[PDB]
C-alpha cells in the first residue's frame, strides 16, 4: 500500500494427513478428513512436509487421457466376457428346463 | 448360480464410470484419478462364490503447474491441503488452487468456503503460528500512521 | 448410468463456447477473457455421480492501449471502470474507452 | 488508474493461446464421447445377450 | 498430456514478444533490453510434468 | 572446470534430432494401437461367433 510498505495479512494454512489416500470425496473437489486419513497436521509452504505455494498457477487434474481410454476400451471387453457368461447360464438352464 | 456372474458384471460395470469419471473430470482443477481394488467373495466351498466385491480408491499424484495468473491462483507441491471452512462451522480439505475475494473481504474457493490461515497481530503485524486457523479476510481500510520511535 | 458420461460432454460443450467467445470477441474492446471452473458431483458412493458442473469467470487484466485519437477514447489502467447510466435510470459499469458526444 | 485520452484499451484476448485450448478441449470432448458409446455398446450388449 | 508441450509452446510464445518489444522500442530512450529465464517445472515423476 | 563470466551454458537439446525422434516415435506409437486393436477385434470376434 500507498504507505510505502509491505504488511501481513495472515498465513496460509496446509494440511497433511497420515494418509492422504483415505479421505471422503465431496461437493466440487472438497474432501473432509476421515478416520482412515487420521487427524490433520497443520503447517506452512516449505515447512516440515508441506509443499510450496506458489502463486500463478493451477495444479489441474492429473488425468491421462492416453491411459484412459485404453483402459475404457479393456474394460469394454472384459464386461462382454462377464455378459457371455450370464447368457450361457441362461441358454444351459432354459434347455435344463424344456428338456424334461 | 447366477450369482457368479452377476457379482463379476456389477463390479466391471463400476469399473467403467470410474473411467469415465476420470475421463469427463479430466477437465477439472485439482482432480486426482480414481480406481477400484476388487476382491474375492464367499467360501464354504472350493470354488468361489457370489466372486467379487469393488472397493474405490483415489491417487493423489501431483499435476502440473499451469501458466496462470488471475486472482488467487495458488497452486501446492506435494502433500498438503488447503484448509477450508463452511459457512456452517465446518472443516474441509482442498487443493483447489483457485481464490477469489469474495464482497466481504474474505478468501474464498467457488465452492464458496472460506480459506482460512494463522491470524496476524500486532503493529506490524505478526503471524501468530500457534493460534487456531481463523478465515482470512482482507481489509480494505487505512493503515494508521506510526510515530517515530526510533531512528 | 449415462448421466456419468453425459455430465461431463455437457462441461466440455459449454467450455468449448467459451474459447469460442473469447476467439471471436478477441476483436473488441475492453473485453475481458472469460474461462469457467468445473467441480465434481454427487457424493452417497465412493464413486462421484453426475460427475461434474461448470462455474463461469472472467479475468479482468489489464488490456493495451493503441495510439488512437478520435472522440473521447479514454482509456483505464489498473483496476476502476466508468460509471454508465441509462436512460431508464440505471447504473452500469464499462471499460469501454469509446466515448462521443 | 489514470485515465490518458488517446487510446482503447481493446480485449485482453490471446489467440495464440486460445486456438490451443481449443484443440486440446476438441479430443477431451471426443474423449467423453467414447465413454457414453462405450456405455451404449455394452447396454444394447446386454439387452440382446438375453 | 498436452500440458508438457502446451507450456513450452506458451514460453517461446512470451519470448517471442519480449525480443519483439526489444526490437519495437529500440528507438526509445533510456530503454534497457529484456529476457527472460525459464526453468522446468514439476516433479513426482522422472520425466518433467507441465515443463 | 573451469567459472568462465560472461556466458551461460544453455541447454544441449538438439532440435534437428529430436524432430527426428518424435517422428519415429509416432509410428512406434500407431504400430503399438493396432496391436491392441488387432486384439479387440478377434476377441469381439470370438465372443460373437459362439
Amino acid at each position: 500500500y500507498s504507505n510505502e510498505q509491505e504488511q501481513v495479512l495472515g498465513q496460509i494454512v496446509l494440511a497433511n494427513f497420515a494418509n492422504n489416500e483415505g479421505l471422503a470425496s465431496q461437493g466440487d473437489n472438497v474432501w473432509a478428513a476421515t478416520q482412515a486419513s487420521g487427524v490433520a497436521l497443520l503447517g506452512t509452504a516449505g515447512s516440515g512436509n508441506f509443499g510450496k505455494l506458489t502463486n500463478g498457477a493451477l495444479e489441474a487434474s492429473n488425468v491421462d487421457l492416453s491411459k484412459e481410454l485404453v483402459n475404457m476400451i479393456v474394460a469394454q471387453r472384459n464386461y462382454q466376457s462377464n455378459a457371455q457368461t450370464i447368457k450361457t447360464q441362461d441358454q444351459i438352464l432354459n434347455t435344463l428346463v424344456n428338456l424334461r | 448360480s447366477f450369482s457368479q456372474a452377476v457379482s463379476g458384471l456389477n463390479a466391471a460395470a463400476t469399473n467403467l464410470d470410474v473411467i469415465g469419471n476420470n475421463i469427463a473430470n479430466s477437465a477439472t482443477y485439482g482432480f486426482k484419478s480414481g480406481t477400484a481394488s476388487f476382491a474375492d467373495m464367499f467360501a464354504g466351498s472350493k470354488v468361489g462364490l457370489g466372486v467379487k466385491v469393488a472397493g474405490i480408491t483415489q491417487d493423489f499424484t501431483d499435476g502440473t503447474t499451469t501458466n496462470t495468473g488471475r486472482g488467487l491462483d495458488v497452486a501446492i507441491s506435494q502433500n498438503g491441503f488447503f484448509r477450508l471452512v463452511d459457512s456452517n462451522g465446518s472443516v474441509f480439505y482442498s487443493r483447489n488452487g483457485q481464490f477469489k475475494l469474495d464482497e466481504n473481504r474474505n478468501l474464498v474457493n467457488m465452492q464458496g468456503m472460506q480459506l482460512t490461515g494463522y491470524p496476524a497481530t500486532g503493529t506490524p503485524p505478526t503471524i501468530q503460528q500457534g493460534a487456531n486457523p481463523a478465515p482470512i479476510t482482507i481489509p480494505n481500510t487505512l493503515m494508521a500512521a506510526k510515530s517515530t520511535t526510533t531512528a
